[PDB]
């Protein structure tokens, strides 16, 4: 998962989860990638699908 | 199973959206970026209980996406949970409306904007949505918009989370029904 294209103004609803290093199931690529962009680039990539 | 519940493909999981028919043909819409790529849809998460392959699936520009249902026993209920669905209407700016998705339940605000444009990004553009103050979360995708037993749209998505609150943009029901001759009931 690349987040270069990011951040972005809205996000579909469909549910394909990832794991954060902050331990929190991210709903989809677009919400991991907004969330990493608000984090300033702190925010990694655990692993995917649920934490 | 009825509006609102957890609709799962080969890819991810969204919600189904409004039961809808032609003559004695039976489907439920949803999102078309659930559609888009999806083949078979199931009602478990385990994929044992088959629900119907898509038959249709427009997006983006669009965001809505039907599907043709093969399982001959389930119920299928002309309802969002338990509320009954008797028509469709359009969307009017101040419209008191309620959302139901399979993550987050049932969630309600107004109508705050027609004929919004969103980019999704990477040219998945949409237009002609209907904007809400109405929170939303991964996995509501495709759940109704309903204003009483007036079906009005179909989740497409937005920002924010229920929590803090957002914003959601939902494709208008009344385009679906029409490009795909069916009806609610």
């Amino acid at each position: 998962v690349d987040c270069s294209e990011y951040p972005k103004p809205a996000c579909t609803t469909e549910y394909r989860p990832l794991c954060g290093s902050d331990n929190k199931t991210y709903g989809n690529k677009c919400n991991f990638c907004n969330a990493v962009v608000e984090s300033n680039g702190t925010l990694t990539l655990s692993h995917f699908g649920k934490c | 199973i009825s509006g609102g519940d957890a609709i799962y493909s080969s890819t991810g999981r969204c919600s189904l959206g409004f039961n809808v028919r032609s003559g004695s043909t039976y489907y439920f819409l949803t999102a078309g970026h659930c559609t888009d790529g999806a083949t078979t849809w199931w009602a478990n998460s385990a994929r044992t209980t088959v629900l119907g392959t898509t038959s249709g699936s427009s997006f983006p520009n669009n965001d809505y996406g039907i599907v043709r249902y093969t399982n001959t026993t389930i119920p299928k209920d002309g309802t969002v949970g338990g509320q009954d669905i008797t028509s469709a209407a359009n969307a009017t700016v101040g419209m008191a409306v309620t959302r139901r998705g399979s993550t987050t339940g049932t969630h309600s605000g107004s109508v705050t904007a027609l004929n919004a444009t969103v980019n999704y990004g990477g040219g998945d553009v949409v237009y002609g949505m209907i904007r809400t103050n109405v929170c939303a979360e991964p996995g509501d995708s495709g759940g109704p918009l309903y204003s009483g037993t007036r079906a009005i749209g179909l989740t497409s998505g937005g920002s924010g989370n229920c929590s803090s609150g957002g914003t959601t943009f939902f494709q208008p029901v009344t385009e679906a029904l029409v490009a795909y001759g069916v009806s609610v009931y």
